[PDB]
RNA sequence: ACUCAACACGGGGAACUUUACCAGAUCCGGACAGGGUGAGGAUUGACAGAUUGAGUGUUCUUUCUCGAUCCCCUGAAUGGUGGUGCAUGGCCGCUUUUGGUCGGUGGAGUGAUUUGUUUGGUUGAUUCCGUCAACGGACGAGAUCCAAGCUGCCCAGUAGGAUUCAGAAUUGCCCCCUUCCGCGGGUUUUACCCAAGGGGGGGCGGUAUUCGCUUGUAUCCUUCUCUGCGGGAUUCCUUGUUUUGCGCAAGGUGAGAUUUUGGGCAACAGCAGGUCUGUGAUGCUCCUCAAUGUUCUGGGCGACACGCGCACUACAAUGUCAGUGAGAACAAGAAAAACGACUCUUGUCGGACCUACUUGAUCAAAAGAGUGGGAAAACCCCGGAAUCACGUAGACCCACUUGGGACCGAGUAUUGCAAUUAUUGGUCGCGCAACGAGGAAUGUCUCGUAGGCGCAGCUCAUCAAACUGUGCCGAUUACGUCC
């Protein structure tokens, strides 16, 4: 149908979201959603496991219970599970959290840019880069910005090598802006945008 | 009726690999296959304004979802049915209706 | 009209490294070319090929000049 | 919000709500108990009468009925479309659609610096080529992506054709070509040519009178439809032009001929542009129980109230469809499904949304009613749009006229809890209210374009001269320059 689509699209939403927010600090990432029939099969992945899972599952059982009582599955029909994704430097979203921590604890500016930079192009990012924008020496705001390595930045395959994020820092005297971006070495699965070459 | 299955689907390069492979089962395989096969690709067009306040030029974006459709025919299989669907559940949003 | 410098470099690195065409057919130049190159993109392939015919053709002559000895 | 980047803009077409604003009344949504309340406690709700806009226990009288958190007092918490966009995040607009931006190594100078990134040609393009102390990179350009035109493989019981057989109906056309000979005219004897007639040759009713989207039997097919993944040209020639170069012009080939056509994306450096009326995005402040909170409470106001200026839109001044009447043919993107009540058994059917047919209709429209289908390529739907066409012997006749309607009165039905400041339709009267191609000045456009014309989506009980999208009818001029 038409609508069978948007109810996977708004549920797929809110349960994103959820998860995002409550969930910090675990370099929470991804999930993916689906069924296979009269199931729900829901994974997370998300860097650090060991916070995610809880001690002995009190943790993830909890999530199951939230998100059953809201679109009201049964028991049995909805199943959570926990994934490490290893190679940190190379989501956006996991050094998002990281850097937005930092800066909330009354760490600089460039430091914590650089630090971040650092970790990233170890991992084998081709290039990335960082901005800063919001207080910092106090009045007329200020925007700053740290760059490493190359990127694109049009066509539609700064989609698919290129995925980015960004986070608020809350502090007393302003709110402060906070963006990371990476360039993967490798696309969703294969690509190339130009780059024509000759095998012998 | 008749034994009518549908797939349908966000994206292409989902639909067939359930589709074009692996309904394999009722295909050459072991009984019958009338194939028939896809449809009208539907387009969900969600055009809205770029500014979040009043300011500026009047640019717009214009949002697009796409829709994919199959449908496929078997001729009374009697609880071969089972097998024939059951193997390929694979793919996130892909739904299977069967009549 | 007027081609950038990644059709010309392409293109030089293939008139050298085979002479398994010397054709001036765009068409059966262009056979080889797709599978010896990756570029996945089917515009390129068409603009390289055709340069390459446009590079035999001189060959045949004097001096091409900047493509080896 | 105020030059370009305010002014059919804030998805802002607001009856209530929405809503900020005005008059009046109500409720705690004051968490957290340190400080006070015996079995009655502190407490909650209310019929009737009165107060009151209120058959609103708001409050009082009266009595009944109930958790002891509810209740009383300070501290504190909270909520806010309150303030500050010159505290701030995010997002958007603009500078700027122009071709621009940066570093490494090498070279030159004692170095501020420069070369690369330059005089020239070329291209939409810091696009390439040539010269050359530069060489090799990264962003922008280009490419990758989306749609359109053509095509291959795929496919039909939701796409649509072919043949056969039966049944039904009309029951009629308001033949032709080629050639030879003869003779009378025109002929200058003659050759030549026209009229008339006759003969010969070749076509031919072919294995076919014609017509049914309800008019049915059988059989077969994929040209037209649908769609995923793929094919499909600066090639070729003019040896013109150009430097052999980069390319350029004309022609050819072809579905398509030069950024193939139309989009989306888009560097570096910025603006004290806009937004605190998008958000559990926010710093500091303001307000807090007779509130600036909540108030879906009653009434009014809102982009609405009226000498007047300005912006954008739509309709006209008619006889190039032009205007009232009639008949004929004819378009494509798109839209609809779930809301704890209901009846179903043991864990779930139907209806709240569209539209067809029929009736109403033994007498206007608008309305009314019963039945049926569709979750969308099945129903609506063979989607009978309007522009348009007419050998329709149609009316009309150059007039502010039958051109245009603005205003204005009466009657009626639907929408909604509420249409009064007429809400929307639908027929009578008002037309004797403007206006007869429009000054200075000014807007954006190069081909399926300009212009004309209509439909759908959007908002959403109801109402679109708006916006977004699709289709039909379809030109004139230029293809140049720097004023």
């Amino acid at each position: 149908k038409k609508r069978m689509i948007i109810r996977d699209g708004v549920f797929y939403a809110e349960l994103f979201e959820f998860l995002k927010r409550e969930l910090a600090d675990d370099g929470f990432a991804g999930v993916e959603h689906r069924v296979t029939s009269t199931r729900t099969e829901i994974v997370i992945r998300a860097t650090k496991t060991r916070e995610v899972l809880g001690e002995k599952g009190r943790r993830i059982r909890e999530l199951t219970a939230c998100l059953q009582q809201r679109f009201h599955y049964k028991e049995g029909k909805l199943q959570l599970f926990a994934e490490r994704v290893e190679v940190r430097g190379l989501s956006a979203m996991a050094q998002a959290e990281s850097l937005r921590f930092k800066l909330l604890s009354n760490l600089q500016v460039r430091r914590a840019a650089m630090g971040i930079i650092r970790h990233v192009m170890e991992s084998g990012a081709k290039g990335c880069e960082v901005t800063v924008g919001g207080k910092i020496k106090g009045q007329r705001a200020k925007s700053m910005t740290f760059r490493d390595g190359y990127m694109i930045k049009s066509g539609t395959a700064h989609k698919n090598f290129v995925d980015v994020a960004t986070r608020h820092c809350h502090l007393r005297a302003g709110t402060l802006g906070v963006k990371v971006k990476i360039m993967l070495p490798k696309s969703m699965q294969n690509e190339e945008e130009i780059l024509p070459d000759v095998i012998t | 009726q008749r034994v009518l299955v549908k797939m349908t689907s966000r994206n292409a390069k989902a639909v067939e690999n359930v589709m074009t492979e692996l309904l394999l089962h009722a295909r050459n395989e072991k009984v019958v296959l009338r194939g028939p096969v896809r449809l009208p690709t539907r387009t969900l067009k969600v055009t809205t304004r770029k500014t979040p306040c009043g300011n500026g030029t009047n640019t717009w974006d214009t949002y697009e979802l796409k829709i994919y459709k199959r449908l496929v025919e078997l001729r009374a299989p009697t609880e071969l049915v089972k097998k024939i669907t059951s193997f390929p559940i694979d793919a996130g949003v892909d739904v299977a209706i069967t009549i | 009209k007027i081609r950038t410098k990644t059709v010309k470099r392409a293109s030089k690195q293939l008139v050298e490294k085979y002479f398994s065409k010397l054709n001036k057919d765009f068409y059966q130049n262009k056979r080889v070319v797709m599978d010896v190159t990756i570029a996945r993109s089917k515009k390129l392939k068409n603009k390289i090929a055709g340069y390459t015919t446009h590079i035999m053709k001189r060959l045949a002559r004097g001096p091409v000049r900047g493509i080896s000895l």
